[PDB]
């Protein structure tokens, strides 16, 4: 048809797969029909990401959307004090990684002069090939875009940075010659340990914080059976 | 005597009509229960007992 989203495909209910309600409102546009990894925060209530507890479960918010392609606001399953089901044994299927906004490894290839980078097309002001961390977000945020400091962040030393983003609506490209970006891209693999972390994302990678939820088998499934986080 | 305390006894009787009842069941209980509520269902998991 054109997307299929990740769905709980066996999930029994009495093992210790378990109601509660939501701590908070889910954005439809960023976290609905997505693998959430969740805790409960202090008082009885499911949040995304670590709460008063660690990551203790994974949550699908499924909601429909209009025959347009969008999501549904009216739902009864993803306000503040909703009802919601969180899964520690079960399979998921259509499975999928869980990135919030949008991220950009920038390099330089020149070692003389300045580079150009496009935010939505537009060009930016010239940055030197060995501009700051400090520099690539000033030079990316100085247009009269409106889009502005607020929702930007940099990272990295003179040859390479990335660009994080909360946003899905801002794409950087390279523009001038001497600077390369690529997006990163996520996507399931097999034969895989997948993590939860304290945003709520799931991700092949344990950093710091990665509590396991599970295990692949082919890249379509996720076997899921939470190693709890404790203290 | 009979004439003195005749209205000693009228009033004795009023009340003994009006304040008592006889027994016939010489011990009665009472009772403490406890309640159930309900909650709010969720597409796929299960309600907590009663």
């Amino acid at each position: 048809a054109l997307k299929t989203k990740p769905r709980w495909d066996k999930y029994d209910g009495y093992v210790g797969n378990y109601r509660g309600v939501l701590g908070e409102d889910i954005d439809l546009d960023t976290e609905a029909n997505r693998v959430l990894a969740v805790g409960t925060n202090s008082n009885g209530a499911i949040v995304v990401g670590a709460g008063q507890t660690g990551i203790k479960g994974l949550m699908i918010v499924a909601v429909g959307a209009d025959i347009h392609g969008a999501m549904l606001d009216g739902g009864i399953n993803n306000h503040a004090g909703d009802p919601q089901d969180v899964g520690k044994h079960g399979e998921i299927t259509n499975f999928q990684p869980t990135v919030f906004g949008r991220t950009f490894g920038v390099a330089i290839s020149a070692t003389e002069g300045n580079v150009k980078l496009a935010v939505n097309g537009v060009d930016t002001g010239n940055i030197a090939y060995d501009t700051s961390a400090a520099n690539l977000k000033s030079g990316i945020v100085a247009v009269d875009d409106g889009f502005t400091a607020d929702d930007f962040t940099v990272t990295g030393t003179a040859p390479n940075f990335t660009i994080v983003t909360t946003r899905t609506d801002v794409t950087i490209t390279a523009s001038g010659e001497g600077v390369t970006v690529t997006e990163a891209t996520s996507v399931a693999a097999a034969g895989t340990n997948y993590y939860g972390h304290a945003d709520g994302t799931v991700n092949a990678v344990k950093g710091s914080d990665g509590v396991y939820v599970g295990h692949t088998q082919e890249a379509d499934r996720l076997i899921v059976n939470v190693k709890d986080e404790e203290d | 005597f009979a004439e003195s305390i005749a209205i000693y006894n009228e009033a004795m009787d009023n009340l003994i009509q009006l304040l008592t009842y006889p027994v016939t069941v010489p011990v009665e209980p009472v009772v403490q229960i406890g309640e159930t509520t309900f909650e709010e269902a969720t597409e796929l998991g299960v309600p907590r007992g009663a």
